[PDB]
């Protein structure tokens, strides 16, 4: 025990007096620093490099001074450590925090956030639960450890299992928060989620009464959202070393939890004050459906804004947080309620893919090829559930059952999809296809079936054909007629909305236009027609007019049509795989969006519609079209970079009954206008569609009928051969 | 050693404008905020405002908001306080360093304070009259406060009692200072009127 | 703007005791509060910077505890040097408010008798038209002493001029000065009544 | 430019004090942590340099004979914390706190700066800027 204060003059030794208070230390030692004993020494050196002497000081102190001291909430608690010493010391010693930058706002008075309205209150200790109420466990039932389906009926009904996995199998883990800004946190981990891309990374660690979501952008500042039990206090690391307890920025603690926001943007850098907005997320509800509903909502919203910026900074953070806290909710809900449901465990699998995609691609701007994600949850064993379902498929259906069989099939896949799942997905598409040619709309059940059928077939020279043929089918299904309805759907759904009491889900508003390749829907001709179809939905009409300005209604209709162009077609990775032929040469037009429409043909080939002068491919220029808005149908080849012009020969249609053999099928009936507007892409799928093609207006299918249309309407038939033909009649 | 020296002391009539200076030392001037707190005679403390010596930015109290201005100089490491006297502004003015960068309001180190007197009267000088054979002296008839009295070179530590000032009916303050033996000098210093009078002690014969 | 309350406003205790001063805020200050010690005539000194934390260099006798709207300063063992007024301060806000303060005096175990000294000389002053004879009361306890003179006691003589020193930081003694000044010269005795004296003893001077 | 692996060795403690300032010598440096779990069973001392343009703190080891550079503000904060606990009692301990009090009062201020954009990894690879 030695306290010794020295004064240095020139460098030989120093002039000092050493004062030991209560204990014996080697006194002659001071000629050499007190390394010998297990005790640590401290040396403060003040030297002005003018060669000026300054002064120094020393205290040798003992070793022990560095050593520290219904749902059960008292079993696995959240305990903050005092310092790095008994904890993970690596990131704290090695951080550039406080040296290069600071994770916290420089102004301490901006640290304390206000509590949001939607945040939990004494009367609502947890949050707001969504209306399709979580089914109560039947009184008699006993719950198995894990979740399993041994039968087909299991998916339709509710399947229950115990949340005990949370309390029994768990791991105590130390957590270093962002940039070592706060001392570590011991917690019992119920799960983790990782989402990565080119332009973004988000790490989500979740445990009993605990969540950490680390959110980072290549183009933006990182933030961490930490959730602790309200009774818990976190300690911020700061420059001034003598202040022992300071609270990292955040709002006041609530009934259930306390939330902390680490990272800058609180005082200034945020576009608005969303600080209190994002912090409120974990305290807004325990219903995972609630957060995901809000996620799907901002998803659609930002895809309309896709034009100006590849990256939406705010929306990225938001949808990230939402995704994260939903897993926090779900885990914490099960713990609190002692049980779980099968739908819940399956749903988060699909939600973790579909939302991450939109998060990284559209939100972060990253290349879709590099979008990946991983989840590890103790109450979830997806790979076991996969094998269970794999053996289920391996041993007539209504759209409802199909929607459920496909959803769970998409939710659990490692990339291995059961053959009969695909077979079901195909049949769903085609059945919707034959439906949509006679009728211009789809009910919410139909859309959900289409959605999952698509995601299954585009999931992964066999599977390649599925990608091409579905993109073909999606494109055909999307007509001028349907697009106006489909956009009205998205608009109506967003118009009448209840974040508080109801779920919003994208598959409920879906349509083939979201899965097609068409960039022409934002063209004035269509957007204008959309506006004129608004009063046909009087409720939606009144909502729009009583808030949005007449000018803004156009923007609205433009912005919703945008979704159909940007959802699939704008993704290059989807194109590059299923239509490499478009990209084969020095071709710019693909990425310059000069290709308005893309029509996959026999392998190695696809048609194209371009407004400009085509620099490649076999070119059919329709000459009846207005010159200022030209339509050039172009047949592209993978191995052929040559540029030529074809002749459109004309043929006539036989009598519908005349041939039981089908020489027509596989072609595409394209209906356009002399104004340069592309309307209907309809494929001839079956011998019956062919019969309806030969019809004069005795055809059920309207684009095949030159009556409901008008003089401007013209039509052309595209063979997969590359042969383009005019029909007589 | 962190120190702050204020300067020096002064008297200004009502309606005027006064400047007080704080001389930094021992610490990084740019790195810690500067606070101003004033104290009326016989009253408590009142926080006037703070200034960031780096940023130059200032934060003021509502009471002083339109009546005060605070400024610094990064070179000589000094801070300035300028106040418009309403005649209710008579007080001693302190400047102090914020000691915590992440918590506002902690005064770690203080200056020696500067007394500012607001009156329509004109400054006057002191008159010293040594006592015989208890060796102290007597200062009388000056204005305004303060006046400091030290004995010799500061060789006398114990025994010195410097009595509080007594206001006469003439309008001038008066006070004494004593030490007790059972040849030295009493050094008087009056800052406002600029007066320094050294008077020695050489006892004389009484009747 | 948060208002701050302190209780007691005034207290006196004895050496070795435990003094407890309290602080009250209009609303929750959480961790942020400070405690200051201001001796008479000197600058405030920081004691407790966080609610519970003791500034290095401040005696261990001082401690603090509290949270929310209620805070308490405790002096574990009182010493004569502790004579001061103690303030609490709001921390970490745009407006930093101070408590009204708590005056703390020191009661003595024993009673000390005043040593009465008398100063005759008017010599340097006598030819200036005035004569000043002060009477000194040095190092006495308790406070009460009444000074009288052989002349009738009058504001005219200014015998009611009394400069009383703040309590001595060592022996807790008091010191009093009653000044006799007759300007222009229009039996003289110092009569002291104190409980530390058998009977009121008088020292006198005549000429 | 010139980087720093975070540590040189040293065989004495007199070397570290006389050692130059990484702040002045180099441009960009990297703080480092010793390849040992428990610092206490190893670390023989802590050296603090106040007056460097970027004040620094060195963790010196006897047996390892290595001297590591660590975050000046974070390390001392974690120091004054672990030794400042309620249950901790000593007069020696008070001397630590007496010395640890005004450490950064003379030296240059801490950063008010915003960090740079880009992804952040977790604790495993300590706050690394990479996405995948
Ligand atoms: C990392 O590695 C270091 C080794 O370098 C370990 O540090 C040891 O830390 C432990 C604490 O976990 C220390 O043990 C403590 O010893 C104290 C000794 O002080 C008493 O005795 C001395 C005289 O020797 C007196 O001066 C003093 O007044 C005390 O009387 C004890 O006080 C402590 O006891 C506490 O717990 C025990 C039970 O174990 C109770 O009986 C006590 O009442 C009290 O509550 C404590 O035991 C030890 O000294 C350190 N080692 C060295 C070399 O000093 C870390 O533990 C290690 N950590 C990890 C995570 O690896
Ligand atoms: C591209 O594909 C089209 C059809 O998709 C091909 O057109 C086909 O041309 C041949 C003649 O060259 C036609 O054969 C005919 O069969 C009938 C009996 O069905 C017979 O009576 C005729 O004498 C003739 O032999 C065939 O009908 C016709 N198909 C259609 C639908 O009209 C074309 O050959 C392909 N082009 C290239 C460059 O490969
Ligand atoms: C805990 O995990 C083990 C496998 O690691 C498993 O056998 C056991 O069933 C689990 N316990 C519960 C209650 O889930
Ligand atoms: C949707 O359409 C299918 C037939 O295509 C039908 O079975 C189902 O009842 C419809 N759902 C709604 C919401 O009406």
């Amino acid at each position: 025990a030695l306290l010794r204060e020295y004064s240095d003059r020139n460098m030989s030794l120093k002039l000092e007096a050493f004062y030991p208070t209560g204990f014996d230390e080697e006194l002659i030692k001071s000629l050499h620093w007190g390394n010998d004993r297990k005790h640590v020494f401290l040396v403060i050196v003040k030297v002005n490099p003018t060669t000026h002497e300054g002064d120094v000081g020393l205290v040798i102190f003992p070793k022990y001074l560095l050593s520290p001291y219904r749902f059960g909430f008292l079993s696995h608690p959240v305990t903050p450590d005092v310092s790095f010493f008994d904890s993970s010391f690596a990131p704290y010693l090695t951080t550039q925090h406080l040296v290069a930058f600071t994770t916290f706002p420089p102004n301490p008075l901006v640290w304390h956030l206000e509590r949001a309205e939607t945040a939990a209150t004494a009367e609502r200790p947890f949050g707001v639960s969504l209306l399709p109420a979580r089914p109560t466990v039947p009184k008699n039932t006993i719950l198995e450890h894990k979740a399993h389906f041994a039968t087909w009926d299991a998916l339709a009904r509710h399947t229950f299992f115990s949340a005990e996995a949370i309390i029994t199998n768990s791991t105590l883990r130390i957590h270093v928060p962002l940039f070592g800004s706060v001392w570590p946190i011991r917690y019992w981990a119920t799960g983790s989620v990782l989402l990565t891309s080119d332009s973004g990374r988000v790490e989500v660690n979740i445990g009993v009464g605990f969540m950490s979501s680390l959110i980072s952008l290549s183009s933006g500042l990182p933030i961490e959202l930490i959730v602790v039990p309200h009774t818990v206090k976190l300690n911020a690391v700061t420059s001034d070393t003598t202040w022992f307890q300071l609270n990292p920025p955040g709002p006041d603690p609530g009934p259930s939890y306390r939330v902390y926001l680490l990272g800058r943007g609180l005082d200034m850098n945020f576009s608005k004050h969303a600080t209190v907005d994002i912090c409120a997320y974990p305290e807004e509800s325990l219903d995972y459906r609630y957060h995901l509903s809000m996620a799907h909502t901002e998803a659609l919203r930002m895809t309309t804004k896709a034009d100006q910026h590849d990256i939406n900074e705010e929306s990225y953070y938001h949808i990230a947080a939402r995704i994260a806290t939903s897993i926090f909710a779900l885990s914490e809900m099960g713990r609190t309620t002692e049980y779980f449901l099968l739908d819940e465990i399956v749903d988060v699998q699909y939600q973790l893919k579909f939302l991450n995609y939109i998060l990284m691609r559209i939100g972060a701007g990253a290349h879709p090829n590099t979008i990946s994600g991983t989840s590890d949850l103790i109450f979830a064993d997806p790979s076991q559930l996969h094998d269970e379902l794999s053996l289920l498929f391996g041993q007539f259906i209504s759209y409802d059952e199909a929607r459920d069989q496909l959803k769970t099939a998409y939710a659990l896949s490692r990339g291995q999809d059961h053959v009969n799942a695909l077979s079901l997905a195909r049949r769903v598409i085609m059945s919707i296809y034959k439906g949509l040619l006679v009728k211009q709309n789809l009910n919410a059940t139909e859309r959900q079936a289409l959605f999952f059928a698509s995601m299954i077939l585009l999931n992964f020279s066999s599977r390649v054909l599925d990608g091409r043929t579905t993109l073909l089918l999606m494109t055909s299904m999307c007509t001028a007629a349907h697009a106006t309805q489909a956009a009205l759907n998205i608009q109506e759904g967003l118009a009448y909305l209840n974040p508080s009491k109801h779920m919003f889900t994208i598959p409920n508003v879906y349509s083939p236009c979201m899965g097609s390749l068409r960039t022409d829907l934002t063209e004035e001709i269509h957007v204008m027609n959309l506006l004129s179809a608004i009063p046909t939905r009087p409720g939606l009409n009144e909502v729009l007019h009583t808030q949005l300005d007449e000018s803004e209604i156009f923007d609205a209709a433009f912005k919703t049509m945008m979704i159909f162009t940007t959802w699939t077609a704008k993704d290059l990775h989807i194109l590059h795989t299923h239509v490499p032929e478009v990209f084969t040469c020095q071709d710019a037009a693909a990425r310059n969006g000069e290709y308005v429409l893309i029509l996959p043909a026999v392998q190695g080939h696809s048609y194209v519609i371009t407004r400009n002068k085509p620099q490649r491919g076999l070119v059919y220029s329709l000459a009846d079209v207005d010159v200022y808005n030209p339509i050039s149908v172009v047949y592209l080849s993978k191995d052929t970079c040559v540029s030529e012009h074809g002749v459109i020969e004309t043929v006539a249609l036989p009598h519908p009954d005349n041939l039981k053999e089908c020489l027509y099928c596989g072609s595409v009936f394209l209906r356009y206008l002399t104004t340069g507007a592309i309307m209907d892409i309809i494929i001839i799928d079956s011998k019956d569609t062919e019969r309806q093609l030969a019809a004069m207006g005795n055809s059920t299918i309207p684009p095949f009928n030159p009556d409901m249309h008008g003089d401007d309407s013209k039509a052309v038939l595209l063979f997969p051969n590359g042969t383009v033909v005019t029909l007589l009649g | 050693q962190v120190q702050l020296v204020q300067s020096g002391a002064e008297m200004k009539k009502p309606g005027a404008s006064v400047k007080v200076s704080c001389k930094a030392s021992g610490y990084t001037f740019i790195g810690y905020h500067l606070h101003w707190v004033r104290q009326a005679p016989g009253q408590g403390l009142e926080w006037m405002g703070w200034i960031n010596p780096n940023s130059g930015e200032t934060n003021y109290a509502q009471k002083f908001q339109d009546w005060v201005t605070m400024t610094r100089d990064t070179s000589i490491n000094t801070a300035y306080m300028e106040l418009r006297l309403r005649s209710d502004d008579t007080a001693v003015y302190y400047c102090a360093r914020g000691g915590m960068t992440m918590v506002r309001g902690v005064m770690m180190d203080w200056g020696q304070g500067t007394l500012v007197t607001v009156s329509s009267a004109s400054t006057k000088g002191p008159s010293v009259f040594p006592l015989a054979p208890a060796l102290g002296c007597l200062v009388k008839d000056y204005f305004p406060e303060p006046v400091t009295v030290s004995w010799n070179s500061g060789a006398l530590t114990s025994g010195v009692h410097t009595f509080p000032a007594v206001l006469q009916s003439s309008g001038l303050y008066s006070l004494s200072s004593v030490v007790t033996v059972p040849t030295y000098i009493c050094n008087v210093n009056h800052k406002p009127s600029n007066t320094k009078v050294d008077k020695r002690v050489e006892p004389k014969s009484c009747d | 703007d948060i208002q701050m309350t302190q209780s007691p406003s005034f207290l006196s205790a004895s050496v070795g005791d435990r003094v407890t001063i309290t602080c009250r805020a209009s609303q929750g200050l959480d961790n942020f509060l400070a405690w200051y010690q201001q001796k008479p005539g000197k600058a405030p000194k920081l004691l407790i910077y966080a609610a519970s934390t003791l500034q290095r260099g401040v005696p261990s006798r001082f401690g603090g505890s509290g949270s929310g709207t209620e805070f308490t300063l405790t002096i574990s063992s009182l010493q004569p040097e502790d004579f001061a007024t103690y303030y609490c301060q709001q921390l970490n806000s745009y407006s930093l408010t101070f408590g009204p303060g708590t005056k703390v005096e020191i009661k003595r175990r024993t009673v000390a008798a005043p040593s009465v000294f008398i100063f005759p000389p008017s010599d340097e002053q006598l030819k200036s038209g005035t004569a000043s004879v002060v009477c000194l009361l040095n190092n006495f306890y308790p406070r009460e002493a009444k000074v009288q003179w052989k002349v009738d006691n009058a504001l005219q003589s200014g015998n009611s001029q009394e400069s009383v020193t703040e309590q001595d930081s060592k022996d807790s003694t008091y010191s009093l000065s009653s000044t006799l000044t007759l300007s222009k010269a229009d039996v003289y005795a110092c009569e002291v009544t104190h409980q530390g004296l058998s009977s009121p003893v008088t020292k006198s001077f005549n000429r | 430019t010139p980087l720093f692996f975070g540590a040189k060795p040293l065989s004495d403690v007199s070397l570290i004090i006389t050692e130059p300032c990484v702040s002045s010598v180099y441009e960009a440096w990297d703080y480092a942590a010793p390849p040992v779990s428990n610092l206490s069973e190893a670390l023989s001392g802590i050296v603090v340099k106040t007056k460097c343009p970027v004040p620094e703190v060195i963790l010196w080891f006897k047996d390892k004979q290595m001297a590591y550079w660590t975050n000046p503000y974070v390390t001392l904060k974690g120091l004054t914390q672990s030794v400042g606990e309620e249950h901790k009692s000593g007069d020696i301990r008070d001397a630590l706190l007496d010395a640890l009090s005004g450490v950064w009062v003379d030296s240059t201020p801490s950063s008010t700066n915003i960090p740079e954009n880009g992804c952040v990894w977790g604790a495993d690879r300590l706050f690394q800027r990479v996405c995948q």
